[PDB]
C-alpha cells in the first residue's frame, strides 16, 4: 500500500533523477549516485518515455492474475536518456524484436485483488 | 463577492455509544474513549439513508436563505453513500426542493472532502454570473466494518450551504479558497466489497495531516494570515484525536477550535463532517468572525476556506434547527437494535 | 587464518518428497553428514544454514533455532543465512570464516528446502528479483534468464539447438546420480519440442521446484586429521564471494555475471592456480543459458563460444582435456532446492576429488586436483565461489 | 470574461467486437439489431485498460493541444459510471499522472452518462469567477453491457478531456452559454450490489432521453435567441443510433449538421465520454466561426446543453494531438469468447 | 439380528432464550413460546461446527460401545451444515476416532433426516456381514434467518450409533425400520443462498404430517404393532407444537412421547433431532422398553425405526455424559453475542 | 448372494474440443491433449443438471432390470452438483421412476467417490434383507475454474445401478468389496465459493494414488488375488494419464484398463466417472468376465470392488442405450456457447 505511493511519480511520469557529477540519468531514480557515492549531487529529471527494445521475452505460463494478457510479451527497454527498464509490451507476438522503437504508456499493471488497491504504471507500445 | 445565503443541517435521533459496541466485541471502552475522543456516534432510522438526510439539510438551508427554490440553479451532493449506485441523489434532492427543472447536478465522490467540493464548484458558478444560486450538500450514512475501529466512529449526518452572490442576503463571505490533493492509497474501496479497507497508521501523518496542514499553511499564505487572525477553526474529524493534534499544531486554543468539533458525540458523518461543524461554527458566531475551514478526503485532498461572518446571520440561526439542537435530541439503542437497523445482519 | 577442510558430506534425494517433512529432511542430511565425517553430535561446534521455503512457504522465520532445536543440538549456536539461491554456499562460506577465526573447530554447513508445501512456487523463487522493478511488472524469474539468453543469442550467435544440448547432456549426467531429481535420457527434440515457459526457453531448459536437504562438515585442516584418513581430506584452497544489480536491466553487460568474474578471479588467485587445472566445475544452471555463461566467466573459454564447447560435449564426463560440468546431473536434472542447492555442488565436488563411491558411476578424471564452484543468487545479484583441491 | 476551450483530447481502445460476434451467441438476428440501433461495432478496452487510464489518455493528448504546463491547472473533474474504486477518486490519479498535482482541487463525478459535461460547467465557474486560472472535465467509460441484453451491443470504452481557459489568445474555442434540464426520472439506474444496471425499457425513450435533450436544446436556443439555422454543427447523447438522429431530425437539423457528432455506430456508447467524444470530432474537422450545439443526457435524468464557437486558433492545435477519427480507425477485431474474458464477464 | 452396541450425543454451552431475539425484532415472547411450545435454543461456539460436534458425539458413543474404533467399517455424517461443500465431514471423524483407514464414508443430505438415514445404512452393512461395525451420526449447526421464525428454533446438535452384531455387545434391537419418501417443496434451499425458503403453511399437513405419519402407521403394519405396544416414543420436532400433535393423533400419552422431546430446551437441531431424543430416551429407558422413532426431513421423507432396549443398556449409559446433563449444563447469551458467534453479522 | 441387476448410463449431447478452451486462455492445445490425453469433454444442455441426468440413468437401468420400479426400496444419489443446496436430488429421482413413497433415500456427497458409496449402501441393505432392490447413483455436471486447467476435463454424466438378490435376475455379482480412506485436504470447495480450490502436485502422489492403489492391493488381499485374475478394470479418470499410471503401476495391460477408461472423449464427470466406465464394460464384457473397480474422491477415500458377470449380461445390454452410443451422439460447441450453456458468465 505505502510502497506503491512512493513511487508513483516515477511509475506515472517516468521521472528519475540525473547526478551534475558525471550527468549520468538514473531510472528508477536513486538515492546515491554508484559511481560518485557521496560525491554525487543528484537532481530530479523527467524522462521523455520513448526508448527501444534491448531484449524481451514471451510469458506462455503466468500467475492466474495475467490470464486475460496470457500470452504477453516482457521486455527491457534502453530509454532515450541512458536508462533501462523492465516492462511489457502492448504488441503482437510476432512483432517483437530487438531496437524496435516503444515510448510508454500509462496502464493498469496489477491489482491486490478484489478488496485491495489497484497499481497503475508504465507499459510500453511500439511506434510505427 | 461570493457568500452563503443560508445553511441547514440534519442528524437523526438515534444514537449508540462505545460501551455498547465495546460491549459485544470484548474491548474496553474506556480505553477507546480516550484513545478516539469518542464518547457516541449517530444512527439513522432505517427509512433514512443519504438522501432522506440531504434533503432535511437542504430543506433547512432553504428557510435560513429564504429564497425560492426555484431560483437554485446547481444541486451538488458530495457522499459515500449514495443510496443507488447509478442513479443520481442530487436529482431527488432538487425534486423534493422544488428547484427543478431548471437547474444543473452532478453527485459527488472524494471519500469525505466530496461535500466541500460541491461548494467549491458553486463558487465558480455563482462568481461566473452562471447561475444565481447553488447548492452543496454533504451528507453520508456511514457504515463501519463490524468488528473494526471504524464501527465506534462511523455515523450519519448532513448540511448543506446555498451560494449566492447578494451582499444583502449573505450571511457570511469567502474571502478565499484553496485545495492541497496527491494521490495516496490510505483509505479506499472496492466495488464488489461492502467495507473499506486502509493502510492502518498510514492514514494519520502522511495522509491526514501532510494534507490538512498543506491546505490550512496554504490558505493561510494564499490570503496573507496567520492563526490569530481566525476566530474559529474547524478540521475535518474523523476521531477528535486527529482533529486537537492538527488544530494544535498550527496553534488554535480549544475557544477557537471547539465549536467545529462535533465527533466526540455525533461520530465521524464524512462528507458531512466538516460542513456539519461549520454549521454548528454559523449557530454560534457573531459579526465579523473570521473561520477557518479544511476539509479531507481519502484519496487524497483537502479544501480550505477563509469566511466571514455578516449581520445578517442573526436573521436567520433561527429559521430553522441548530446544529446542537438536532445532536442533542437523540434516543439511545443498543447494538442488537443498530446492527437490525444499518443493514448489518446477513439476510 | 587457518586453513579449512571438509570431513563430511550428506545429503537427501532431490525431488517432490511427499511422506518426508521438513524435520525429516534436515535430519536425514545432518545424520548422513554426521557420519561421513566420524563425528558425534556433541562434536560440532556451530551450524550455518540456508532456507528459503520457511518465511515463504509456512511463515516460519528463526529456522536456525528450529533446527537446533530439532537437531537435538541445542545449546549450539546455529544461524541462518540468505542470498536467495545462493543461501547454501553463502551458509559454507560463512561456516569456512568461522573456522578460519578460530572460535569454532567442527562446523556443519547445510541447506534445505520444502517447496512442495506451498501452493504457488513462484511467488518465493521471484523474491530474489527486485519485487518493485522487475516482478511487479510482471517479468517472472524465468522471462529475466528468458531474457538472458535473447540478448546472448543476439550478440554472440547462440542457436537453441546449441542451448539445448546443455539440457541433454545434464540429464544423461543425472541418470548416474541416485539423489537425482530426474534419471531420464532425453533428446535435443524432445527439449526444443517442450512446453515453452519464457522464449526462448522451455520447460526442459528450466529447472524444477524441489524439495531437498545436504550438509557438510567442514573442519580445521588440521583437526580434521582426527576424524578422518589424510588421504580422505579435501582442502577449501578459496571461499569468495561477489555482489552485482539486483535487477536484470541495471546490469552493465547482460551475458556476463560479474560477480562471477569478480569471485572466480579472487579465488584463483588466492589458490594460485589458473582456470586450466580445475578438473571439475559445478555451476549454477537453474536455466541452461546461466550453464553457459558461469562456463564463460570462469575462464574456461572464451565469451561467445560456451555454446561451441557444448555442441561438441567437452563439459562430458567421457571427453578428456576439458573441464568435466556438473557431473551429477546440475540444478536442471539433479534438482535445484534453492537453500541446499550451494552445498550440493560442493559436496559433489569433494565426492569427486576424493573418489568417493557415491560418484562412481559419473566419476570425473582429475590431473590435477581441483575443483570450483559457482552459486548464483536470483539473476547474478550475488554470486559465491568455492575452490577445493585435494592438496592443502 | 470570455471562457472558452483552450485544449481538448480523446482516447479510444484498440479493440473492437461487432454485432455478429455477440448475436452469434445470443441467438439473435444481426441485421435486425444493426438497423434497429443503427450500430455496427463497439470499443473494447485491454484488460490492462480502464477509466483511469483512459481518462489519462485524453488528459495528456488535451495538455498538448493547449500546449500548457500541467501545473497551472487548477481542478481535475472526472466524470464516469466505471470509476475503478468505489471509493478512491479517479481525477486524484488523472492530476498526479500529467503533473497537475499539488495546487488543485478534484471530484469524481457520477450523474449516469451526463457526469462528463456537468465538469465541464464546473471548470467553467472556476474558471470564470477568477478562482483558478485553468480547469480539465473529462468524461470517461468503461461501460459494461448485461450479457444476454440489448446493452451490451453498445456498451464500449472511451473518453475526452476538455481544459477551459480565460486567455482570448490560447481559446479554440469559446462558450456563448451553458443551460441545464433536470428531473428526478427512473429510467435507468443500479443498485450498489448489482453488477449491472436495470432499466424501463421503452420509459427510457420518450418521457426520459427526448424529454431532457429536447428540453434542454430548446431551452439553450430560447436563452441564446438562436434557430436550428444558426449553428453548424449538433451533437446529442447516442446510445444509439437511432436516438440521436430521432432528436437531430426532431429539431431540424440535416445530415451535414448531426453527422460528424454520431460516433455510437462504430464506436458504441462510451456513456459520459460520449458527448465529449463526439464533440471532439467536430473540433477536428471544424473551421473558425463554426457554431456547435452540444447537449448530453444522463439517466436519473438530466441533460447539459451548450452553445460554442469555433475560433481561429483550432487549425493550430489540431495536429498536436491523434485525431477521434484516428483513432477510431486503428482497430483490432475480438471475438465474442476473448470479449467476455477481457470485460472480466466469466465468473472465476 | 441388528442392533445398537453404543450411542452418544453432544450439545454446545451458550444458549439464546425466545425472549432475547424477539425483543430485538419487536415480537411478544409470550405469544412465540406458546405458538412453538419453544423456551431456548443451544448454540455453537464460534470454535465449534458439524464436523467438532459429530466428533464430540461420535467419541461419546465409542466409549458406551467401549469397543476399539480400528473396528469401524463405515462412518455416515448426515447433516445440512457440513463445514465444506465439497469435503467429507466423516472422513475427518472417522480420523478424529482412529476409525481410519480400512472403513468406508460418506456425508448424506437429506433435510434433517440425513442422520437417520445413515443408521438404515449401517444396519444394511452389518446386517449383510460386510462391515462388524457401523457408525451413523446426526449433527447440525443451525442458522434461522434473522427476523423469520425459524430462528427461535434453529439450533446446534448431534448423536452418533454404532451399529453391531453381536447380542452381549448389543443396548437394544432393532425390530424392523421403514421409510416413506415423496418429492415435496416444502423446504428448500439454492446453492448461492445464506438461509432457506420455504411453503410457510405447506410444511405442515401436506408434509411433515403426511410423512411422518404415513412412516409410523408403515412401520407398525409391518410389524403388526399398535400404539399400546410401545413405551416411549419420537418424532421429528422442528416445534414442540408439531411433535405434541403427531403423538397424541397416534395415541401416544404424555409419558410415551416426554423423553424425546427436547426441542423447547434445546431448538431443533435438525438432523440431530430425532437421534438426540432417542439418546434421551435410551438415557431412561429399562431393559425390555419398545421403542418407536420416526423422522421426517423436507423432501420429502421419513425413516421409521422399531427398538427394544435389552439388559445391557444400564451398563454403558454412564459410560459417557448424558444429554439431559449436556442440555442443562449452559450459558445464556444476547442477540448481539448470538449473532456475532453465528457469523450473522455481514463481515 | 448379492448383484447387479440392472445398470444404465447418460451423457449429455453437446461436446467441447480442447482447442476452444485452449484458443481463448493462450494455451497450447497439443501439450494440453498430450499432457492431460483429453481431446474433449461433455456439456450439458441449460435444461440439463444432475437430477435430469441422474432420471436418464435410472429409467435406463430400469429397462435393462426389466422391474417394477415400485420395488426399489432405496433410491441414492452421488454428486457433487446436486440442484439444490438443501434439497434430495434422490427424491426427485425416486419421484420421477416410480419408486416413491415405500422407499428410504439420500443424496451422497463424498467429491467423486459418492456414487459408488451408494452402492455399497445398496449392497448392504439388499444382502440384510432389509430391502428387495436398491438403486444407486452417481451423476455430476461438472463446471471447471476458467482459465483453469480443470476446465478442460469437468463434464456432465451419470450411471445408475439396480442391485438385487435373486440369481436368475442379476447381470453380474459382487465378489467383494473395500475402501480405504483417510483425511486429506487435497481437493475442496468452501460454501461461498463458485469453484474448488486444490492442493495442485499434492493431488496425485499422496492422495490419488496413495488410496487408489491402496485399496486396489486391499481388495486384491482380501480377495485372495493377482491382477492376472482380472479381465477388465476401470480407476478413477480425473485424466487419461492419471488412469494409465495407475492401471500399469498395478499391473494391467491396456486390453484390461482399455473399456473403461472415457475421459479422453468425455471429460471427468466425477461421482459418475467409475459408474459410466463400469457401464462401458458390461456393454462389451461375457459371461463370467471378472472386473477390478476402483473410484476415489477427493477428502478422501477410495471404494474398490470385485466383480463377476453372469450369462444374463447379453439379455439385457439391448434394452437400453450403450455408453458407447451416447458418448458418440454429440454436437460440438464453442467456448462462447459453452459458458453460455453453463451458466460462467456473469449475469
Ligand atoms: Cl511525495
Ligand atoms: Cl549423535
Ligand atoms: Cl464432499
Ligand atoms: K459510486
Ligand atoms: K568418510
Ligand atoms: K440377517
Ligand atoms: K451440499
Ligand atoms: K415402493
Ligand atoms: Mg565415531
Ligand atoms: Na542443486
Ligand atoms: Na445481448
Ligand atoms: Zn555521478
Amino acid at each position: 500500500v505505502v510502497r506503491s505511493w512512493r513511487h508513483m511519480k516515477e511509475r506515472y511520469n517516468l521521472i528519475g533523477t540525473r547526478c551534475k557529477t558525471c550527468g549520468k540519468v538514473y531510472f528508477p531514480s536513486r538515492t546515491v549516485c554508484p559511481d560518485c557515492r557521496r560525491k554525487g549531487e543528484l537532481e530530479e529529471f523527467q524522462l521523455s518515455g520513448k526508448g527501444k527494445i534491448y531484449t524481451y521475452s514471451i510469458v506462455y505460463a503466468p500467475p492466474k492474475e495475467f490470464n486475460k494478457l496470457t500470452p504477453y510479451v516482457i521486455a527491457i527497454v534502453e530509454l532515450e536518456e541512458g536508462p533501462k527498464v523492465t516492462a511489457q509490451v502492448d504488441c503482437d507476438i510476432n512483432k517483437i524484436s530487438i531496437g524496435i522503437p516503444v515510448e510508454a504508456a500509462f496502464r493498469r499493471i496489477k491489482e491486490d485483488g478484489k478488496d485491495g488497491i489497484i497499481s497503475y504504471g508504465y507499459k510500453f507500445v511500439p511506434i510505427t | 463577492d461570493i457568500g452563503i445565503v443560508g445553511y441547514g443541517s440534519y442528524i437523526p435521533k438515534y444514537r449508540i455509544k462505545v460501551e455498547e459496541i465495546a460491549k459485544v466485541w470484548g474491548k474496553d471502552p474506556e480505553a477507546i474513549k480516550k484513545g478516539l475522543v469518542v464518547n457516541e456516534k449517530s444512527v439513522p432510522s432505517p427509512d433514512e439513508d443519504t438522501a432522506t438526510i440531504a434533503v432535511e439539510a437542504a430543506r433547512n438551508a432553504v428557510k435560513r436563505a429564504g429564497i425560492n427554490a426555484e431560483k437554485i440553479g446547481a444541486v451538488y451532493v458530495g457522499s459515500e453513500s449514495h443510496p443507488y449506485a447509478v442513479k443520481p441523489t442530487s436529482a431527488t434532492v432538487a425534486e423534493a426542493i422544488g428547484a427543478t427543472p431548471d437547474l444543473t447536478a452532478a453527485d459527488l465522490e472524494f471519500a469525505c472532502k466530496a461535500g466541500t467540493a460541491g461548494i467549491q464548484m458553486c463558487m465558480g458558478l455563482v462568481g461566473s454570473g452562471l447561475i444565481e444560486y447553488g447548492m452543496a450538500i454533504g451528507a453520508d450514512t456511514a457504515q463501519g466494518a463490524p468488528g473494526d475501529a471504524l464501527e465506534y466512529t462511523a455515523s450519519a449526518g448532513g448540511a448543506a450551504y446555498i451560494i449566492g452572490n447578494k451582499k444583502d442576503e449573505m450571511i457570511a463571505v469567502f474571502n478565499g479558497t484553496y485545495s492541497y490533493t496527491t494521490d495516496t492509497p490510505d483509505f479506499w474501496r472496492r466495488e464488489g466489497q461492502s467495507y473499506p479497507k486502509h493502510g492502518g497508521r498510514f492514514t494519520g501523518e502522511p495522509a491526514y495531516f501532510k494534507h490538512v496542514l498543506n491546505a490550512a499553511k496554504g490558505i493561510m499564505e494564499k490570503m496573507g494570515t496567520t492563526v490569530k487572525d481566525y476566530d474559529y477553526c474547524v478540521f475535518h474529524q474523523p476521531n477528535g484525536k486527529f482533529y486537537i493534534k492538527a488544530a494544535k499544531s498550527l496553534g488554535f486554543t480549544n475557544e477557537q477550535y471547539k465549536y467545529g468539533l462535533l465527533t466526540p458525540y455525533l461520530g465521524n458523518t464524512y462528507s458531512g463532517a466538516v460542513p456539519l461543524g461549520l454549521s454548528n461554527i454559523l449557530d454560534h458566531a457573531e459579526e465579523g468572525a473570521r473561520i477557518l475551514a479544511v476539509s479531507y478526503g481519502s484519496g487524497a485532498g483537502s479544501d480550505a476556506f477563509d469566511i466571514t461572518v455578516t449581520e445578517r446571520i442573526k436573521e436567520v440561526v433561527d429559521k430553522a434547527p441548530k446544529t446542537l439542537d438536532l445532536l442533542n435530541r437523540k434516543k439511545y439503542i443498543d447494538y442488537a437494535v443498530y446492527v437490525k437497523y444499518r443493514g448489518k445482519i446477513k439476510i | 587464518m587457518r586453513d579449512v577442510a571438509i570431513i563430511g558430506y550428506g545429503q537427501t534425494k532431490f525431488g517432490e518428497l511427499w511422506e518426508d517433512s521438513f524435520r525429516d529432511l534436515i535430519v536425514e542430511a545432518g545424520v548422513k553428514a554426521i557420519k561421513d565425517a566420524n563425528v558425534d553430535g556433541g562434536d560440532i561446534d556451530a551450524m550455518y544454514i540456508g532456507n528459503m521455503s520457511g518465511g515463504l512457504f509456512v511463515g516460519q522465520e528463526h529456522i536456525a533455532s528450529l533446527i537446533a532445536d530439532h537437531a537435538g543440538l541445542n545449546p549450539v549456536p546455529c544461524t541462518r543465512v540468505e542470498a536467495a539461491c545462493a543461501s547454501g554456499s553463502l551458509a559454507l562460506r560463512s561456516a569456512v570464516l568461522s573456522v578460519a577465526s578460530g572460535h569454532h573447530d567442527v562446523v556443519l554447513a547445510g541447506g534445505v528446502e520444502k517447496m512442495t508445501d506451498v501452493e504457488d512456487a513462484t511467488a518465493a523463487i521471484a523474491s530474489a528479483s527486485d519485487q518493485e522493478w522487475e516482478a511487479f511488472f510482471g517479468a517472472t524469474f524465468p522471462s529475466l534468464y528468458a531474457m538472458m539468453a535473447r540478448r546472448y543469442m543476439y550478440q554472440y550467435g547462440l542457436t537453441i539447438e546449441e542451448l539445448s544440448m546443455w539440457s541433454v547432456i545434464a540429464h544423461e549426467n543425472a541418470t548416474k546420480n541416485k539423489y537425482a531429481q530426474f534419471g531420464f535420457k532425453t533428446t535435443l527434440e524432445q527439449v526444443m519440442n517442450a512446453s515453452p515457459v519464457a522464449d526462448p526457453l522451455t520447460l526442459m531448459h528450466c529447472s524444477p521446484v524441489s524439495d531437498g536437504a545436504s550438509a557438510l562438515i567442514v573442519c580445521d585442516a588440521d583437526k580434521a586429521e582426527e576424524f578422518a584418513p589424510k588421504d580422505e581430506i579435501i582442502y577449501i584452497k578459496a571461499s569468495t564471494q561477489a555482489s552485482d544489480t539486483i535487477a536484470l536491466h541495471d546490469r552493465e553487460d547482460m551475458t556476463t555475471l560479474n560477480a562471477a568474474k569478480v569471485a572466480s578471479e579472487k579465488a584463483y588467485k588466492l589458490a594460485k592456480i589458473a582456470p586450466e587445472k580445475i578438473d571439475v566445475a559445478e555451476v549454477h544452471d537453474c536455466f541452461a543459458i546461466n550453464g553457459l555463461i558461469l562456463v564463460e566467466d570462469l575462464g574456461f573459454c572464451k565469451k561467445g563460444d560456451a555454446g561451441k564447447v557444448i555442441d561438441e560435449g567437452k563439459i562430458r564426463i567421457d571427453y578428456d582435456d576439458f573441464v568435466t560440468v556438473n557431473p551429477s546431473g546440475g540444478l536442471k536434472a539433479a534438482g535445484h532446492a534453492l537453500g541446499a542447492t550451494g552445498i550440493r555442488q560442493v559436496g559433489e565436488l569433494y565426492w569427486q576429488l576424493k573418489q568417493d563411491k557415491e560418484c562412481k558411476d559419473r566419476q570425473a578424471t582429475i590431473k590435477n586436483g581441483y575443483g570450483i564452484a559457482a552459486n548464483v543468487g536470483g539473476t547474478g545479484g550475488t554470486v559465491c565461489v568455492h575452490l577445493l583441491s585435494d592438496k592443502r
